[PDB]
């Protein structure tokens, strides 16, 4: 019926996808063997969205792992749930990307692309009807960034009537991982704004700070961030996975919170982020959750939303409280905090409550909105890219592959246009 | 005879239909199984159930209703319920893709795909009935399903049956509180369709329901079930003289003929009373004059509007329960001389007397208590025009720079329709104030 | 006496601005009147101009031959 | 337009005196 | 007189149309008779009356219409009464248009 | 003490008052220019009517032959 095909790219993308699969398997009652050990009601009917029916009721993942280095497959396969996936989906090459977008897109994206297109075509034909495709990757390298854009372009060209949602990892100047990272970011954002429906912003530094100052974790690691993002996507996806009273789907969210195709970026966020010793001293109510979904402290952005104006807000709840508190809360927030959202568009907050509570936690609610806060990131990326393109260093590597330098010129022109557009829509005055 | 067919589009329409059907089954003693297993201790059921139900050769009842929705999730939620053995699966059509608060898709690329199916279903249902008077179309304006699909179906029904009554029941987007953002986008298009192709339309909201429940029912934590129960009680009260008899029978035609003073002004002001809880029905003497006076109170209206701003053109009263004619006469004499209630210099009086012997029933687990009698109000006044004015202002302020319009353009739809709907609503309003202007 | 006049002026400013806010509403209905004839009239005007020019050209060059 | 409008025009016209009194009060403070 | 003709005009019960208002049985449960209402229930339209007194007659009575103590009557200058006098002008007009000046009448 | 408390409250009151004031003043002036745009629009109505009068007489010219 209505199923979702999932895609994987980049070592960070692969690890977060494995974490998400483990999280959902634990939530829905799946043993690591491959059988079913759940005890719920809604965990059998709509279970086929991410799984496939097979003999003996052994439900199976629907995800294709794309990578250029086979050292990742061995790592992800040795895990507690690594023996349940489809080894055929683990399409890996022989040469690494070396954190090069152009080289991976040109060299390692020509003789390996055919296999992944064939397998995804087989998966698409295997189901009756589909809604969209979810790809989790990162921009920090040529694995997540080099190929995912090409795959997204190919799937758009083949099937234009599908949802293209992604959770790519935005870079940060304070915490970097690649010397040529802003080059890759500038190359990738062009395909993001040209041939992609919507994209969510993911930052590691903000999550690290959030955990440090709120969760107070002894030795925070990538496992924690992977669990956080897995919970975030699960809260996003429960609107279709677990129907309730006011259900929603990805495409309605996409249309309703995108005023213009050129600006499809979002900011996610989960409400209950407390410390270990603070969990049994807590009050589960609406005003507290609204405070944590409204403040910038709980948000996973490495910026300040208070510098701009709110454009589109969607509140996705998961539990059994009710309707009225949400509307009264948003009403009074818009009444008091009048100088934080576009006065021209009233009622910028969307209501969405999932009646099915999550497994292990009772009240849960994610925050999906589009506030005016990414403009600083875009302008600093533009500044660093212009500086780096001034004297043209670290460019012979890209030059030697065959591609020219005009691509950087057109990409920076696009970035200038986009940031100008963002800044002149930020001051969206009523009139003259 | 007096038999109608009910239409339930969208999640709200389906849930309202479920509430109405369960209210009818409990009020007539209809068991959920579909037969009459009551063979030891009888508890009622010997009445005229043919208006809504059908009698088979084995003593089974088949509901006569249309449960259609573009999203299969709601149909599935109804299917897993305890009343699944009552209706038939063929009346609950699922879907692959839905609209979900979108008009263009649900009117061109979604609704147009399933047309022959629902038309054949409704033709079979109509043929299964002998006497047809009107319909009960249950949808919503915010919901894209219950707006686009509802409009496209009702146009065909209008062109296929010109001699039958066409009712309307949906939800108005409150100016203060709302669920979605693109609600007035759907509303501006649906209002034209419901205006130039239908005979009457009933407009209600939920914020007034919230106000009345917190003020009277005194619930700090309300829910949709109470709203649906209120709507079902209103609907049953309206169609009370059909399932039963009384001193003065008021059929659908009988009231709808006078409820429409003009082809452009057919938006009455419904008012249900008493809307009270259990503890509010024990130490409170209940007569007719007080509740009739309370019916005209703005705090009791289901539309946020001060009646004192305009004036009344047509008024319709209905009653249900042990009511005495002298009390009604006294109430009429009182209200006709009240200086607070405004009316035109042209209609000195006009109303109906609906006497229903059978009192309204209660629901085990509900909030309404055992009340000896009930009353429902349907008035026509110009003071309600502000809601359309607010809708026009909102549509204007969001249409100036074309917010979220590229989606509808890409789906395929004429842009000038927005101008067409805007000017149609402007003309409708202008007519409303001109009517409200006395000599 | 100074504080008495101070409280008097306080209430005076209070009432002055509580009666100012009605002119914010008055400008509200004024820009509503702007809403009446600003855009649908302009939209119909421009589309009428376009169609008029198109059919003018069509009929003129049809008859000129 | 109503008596609210004429009162608003008059107070806008007398806003010079209004602002003068405001500044006098501020200076006294 | 003025305010008791004006306030029933404002509110319910005390001045409604009594033409069709029922009666009551009492005495002991039910062994007696119904009660009756015999007043302006018929439809009687009672006009308004007023009374003053003339100057020299008042002086010979003991006072040339001396005002009472300037400080006592907070009720006569009660803000509620003043506001109602501002508010109920419509009903005060509807009741009587004959505002009286009398004292200068002696022969 | 009383004058200090009155000062604080009146300062807050007048701070928000002076927050409102420039908004409504610029609203008035932009409303005036909006009415100017209204006049512009009506003028394009008039010139469109002139063009359609041209249309009607030219179509009578093409009708006569």
């Amino acid at each position: 019926m209505r199923e979702i095909v999932h895609l994987q790219a980049g070592q960070c993308g692969n690890q977060i996808g494995a974490k998400f699969w483990e999280v959902i398997s634990d939530e829905h009652g799946i043993d690591p063997t491959g059988t079913y050990h759940g005890d719920s009601d809604l965990q059998l009917e709509r279970i086929n969205v991410y799984y496939n029916e097979a003999t003996g009721g052994k439900y199976v993942p629907r995800a294709v792992l794309v990578d250029l280095e086979p050292g990742t497959m061995d790592s992800v396969r040795s895990g507690p749930f690594g023996q349940i996936f489809r080894p055929d989906n683990f399409v890996f090459g022989q040469s690494g990307a070396g954190n090069n977008w152009a080289k991976g897109h040109y060299t390692e994206g020509a003789e390996l692309v055919d296999s992944v297109l064939d397998v995804v075509r087989k998966e698409a034909e295997s189901c009756d009807c589909l809604q969209g495709f979810q790809l989790t990757h990162s921009l920090g390298g040529g694995t997540g960034s080099g190929m995912g854009t090409l795959l997204i372009s190919k799937i758009r060209e083949e099937y234009p009537d599908r949802i293209m949602n992604t959770f790519s990892v935005v870079p940060s100047p304070k915490v970097s991982d690649t010397v040529v990272e802003p080059y890759n970011a500038t190359l990738s954002v062009h395909q993001l704004v040209e041939n992609t429906d919507e994209t969510y912003c993911i930052d590691n530094e903000a999550l690290y700070d959030i955990c440090f100052r709120t969760l107070k974790l002894t030795t925070p690691t990538y496992g924690d961030l992977n669990h956080l993002v897995s919970a975030t996507m699960s809260g996003v996806t429960t609107c279709l996975r677990f129907p309730g009273q006011l259900n929603a789907d990805l495409r309605k969210l996409a249309v309703n919170m995108v005023p213009f195709p050129r600006l499809h970026f979002f900011m996610p966020g989960f409400a209950p982020l407390t410390s270990r010793g603070s969990q049994q001293y807590r009050a589960l109510t609406v005003p507290e959750l609204t405070q944590q979904m409204f403040d910038a402290k709980n948000m996973m952005a490495a910026c300040d939303p208070r510098h701009g104006r709110y454009l589109t807000v969607a509140a996705v709840f998961r539990g059994r409280m009710s309707m009225k508190e949400v509307d009264e809360q948003m009403l009074n927030v818009q009444n008091k905090n009048s100088s934080y959202f576009v006065e021209w568009i009233p009622n910028n907050v969307k209501t969405a409550v999932c009646d099915i509570p999550p497994r292990g936690l009772k009240m849960s609610a994610t925050f999906i909105g589009n506030s005016t806060a990414i403009q600083e990131l875009f302008k600093r990326i533009s500044e660093q890219f212009t500086a780096m393109f001034r004297r043209k260093a670290f460019l012979h590597w890209y030059t030697g592959e065959g591609m020219d330098e005009m691509e950087f010129t057109e990409a920076e022109s696009n970035m200038n246009d986009l940031v100008s557009e963002y800044q002149q829509y930020q001051d969206a005055t009523a009139e003259e | 005879m007096r038999e109608c067919i009910s239409i339930h589009v969208g999640q709200a329409g389906v849930q309202i239909g479920n509430a109405c059907w369960e209210l009818y089954c409990l009020e007539h003693g209809i068991q959920p199984d579909g037969q009459m297993p009551s063979d030891k201790t009888i508890g009622g059921g010997d009445d005229s159930f043919n208006t809504f139900f059908s009698e088979t050769g084995a003593g089974k009842h088949v509901p006569r209703a249309v449960f259609v929705d573009l999203e299969p999730t709601v149909v599935d939620e109804v299917r897993t319920g305890t009343y699944r053995q009552l209706f038939h699966p063929e009346q609950l059509i699922t879907g692959k893709e839905d609209a979900a608060n979108n008009y263009a898709r649900g009117h061109y690329t979604i609704g147009k795909e399933i047309v022959d199916l629902v038309l054949d279903r409704i033709r079979k249902l109509a043929d299964l009935c002998t006497g047809l008077q009107g319909f009960l179309i249950f949808h919503s304006f915010g919901g894209g399903t219950g707006s686009g699909f509802a409009s496209l179906l009702m146009e065909r029904l209008s062109v296929d049956y010109g001699k039958k009554s066409k009712l309307e029941f949906a939800i108005y987007p409150a100016p203060q509180v709302s669920t979605a953002v693109v609600e007035p986008y759907n509303s501006i298009l649906t209002t034209h369709t419901t205006l130039e192709h239908s005979d009457c339309a009933f407009m209600v909201d939920n914020e007034a329901i919230y106000d009345i429940c917190r003020r009277n029912l005194d619930i700090e934590r309300p829910t949709y079930t109470n709203l649906n129960r209120l709507i079902g009680q209103i609907v049953s009260s309206i169609t009370a003289s059909l399932r039963f008899d009384g001193a003065l029978n008021v059929d659908l035609t009988e009231f709808q003929t006078n409820l429409v003073p003009y082809p452009r002004i057919h938006f009455p002001l419904a008012t249900y009373a008493p809307v009270i809880s259990a503890e509010k029905a024990y130490h409170e003497q209940l007569s007719v004059a007080e509740i009739t006076n309370a019916c005209f109170e703005p705090a009791n209206q289901m539309v946020k509007c001060d009646p004192r701003h305009g004036k009344y053109m047509a008024c319709c009263m209905l009653y249900r329960g042990d009511v005495v004619p002298k009390d009604v006469n006294a109430a009429i004499a009182t209200i006709k001389t009240k200086r607070t209630i405004q009316f035109v210099d042209w209609c000195p009086t006009g109303f109906k007397v609906g006497i229903n012997y059978q009192p309204p029933t209660v629901v085990p687990g509900g909030d309404l208590a055992k009340v000896q009698r009930a009353v429902c109000m349907l008035s026509n006044t110009t003071a309600i025009a502000e809601a359309w004015a607010r809708l026009d202002h909102k549509f204007d302020l969001m249409y100036a720079k074309r917010a979220f319009v590229h989606w509808y353009v890409g789906e395929g739809m004429e842009e000038g329709e927005f101008s067409e709907a805007r000017e149609d609503l402007a003309a409708l309003e202008k007519d409303y104030e001109e009517v409200g202007v006395d000599s | 006496q100074e504080k008495n006049k101070l409280i008097a002026d306080l209430k005076g400013l209070k009432l002055h601005y509580a009666s100012y806010e009605p002119t914010i509403r008055v400008l509200h209905e004024k820009h509503h009147a702007l809403l009446k004839e600003k855009m649908l009239t302009s939209l119909e005007r421009d589309r009428a101009v376009g169609k008029i020019s198109g059919l003018q050209a069509t009929l003129k060059n049809i008859d000129m031959g | 337009q109503s008596l609210s409008f004429m009162e608003a025009l008059a107070k806008e016209d007398t806003d010079a005196a209004v602002q003068s009194i405001l500044y006098r009060e501020n200076y006294i403070m | 007189e003025v305010i008791d003709r004006a306030l029933p005009t404002q509110h319910d019960g005390k001045a409604t149309s009594w033409f069709w208002s029922p009666l009551e049985y009492l005495g002991d449960e039910m062994t007696g008779l119904l009660m009756t209402k015999k007043k302006t229930q018929r439809g009687l339209v009672e006009p308004i009356t007023h009374i003053r007194k003339p100057l020299s007659i008042q002086v010979e009575t003991g006072l040339p219409a001396q005002k009472d103590a300037w400080y006592r009557y907070t009720w006569d200058r009660s803000l509620f009464l003043i506001y109602r006098r501002k508010e109920l002008q419509s009903i005060m007009a509807e009741l009587d248009f004959s505002q009286q000046d009398i004292d200068g009448l002696e022969v």
